């Protein structure tokens, strides 16, 4: 009750790995490295809030 | 249409490109009134490649 609680702690972070956070995908540096840089800017601003 | 953070072209890739961080304005307004010839002006130049 502690020790695999803090795995599954551990597992919540693991799924906001892949989460879009209002952003158009999950992926950073594919959005990075398509769109307009104040784009990327809402998007990095979204996945990082 | 092309002097903006973030956008490529004519002007932003080949001679005047904003920063940025622009803290400045935008005005424009036209004087053909002063530059209309016939055959051309030809003595303003610009760049291509």
């Amino acid at each position: 009750d502690v020790v695999n609680q803090n795995a599954q702690a551990l597992n919540t972070l693991v799924k906001q790995l892949s989460s879009n956070f209002g952003a158009i995908s999950s992926v950073l540096n594919d959005i990075l490295s398509r769109l307009d840089p104040p784009e990327a800017e809402v998007q990095i601003d979204r996945l990082i809030t | 249409r092309q002097i903006a953070p973030g956008q490529t072209g004519k002007i932003a890739d080949y001679n005047y490109k904003l920063p940025d961080d622009f803290t400045g304005c935008v005005i424009a307004w036209n004087s053909n009134n002063l530059d209309s010839k016939v055959g051309g002006n030809y003595n303003y130049l610009y760049r291509l490649f």
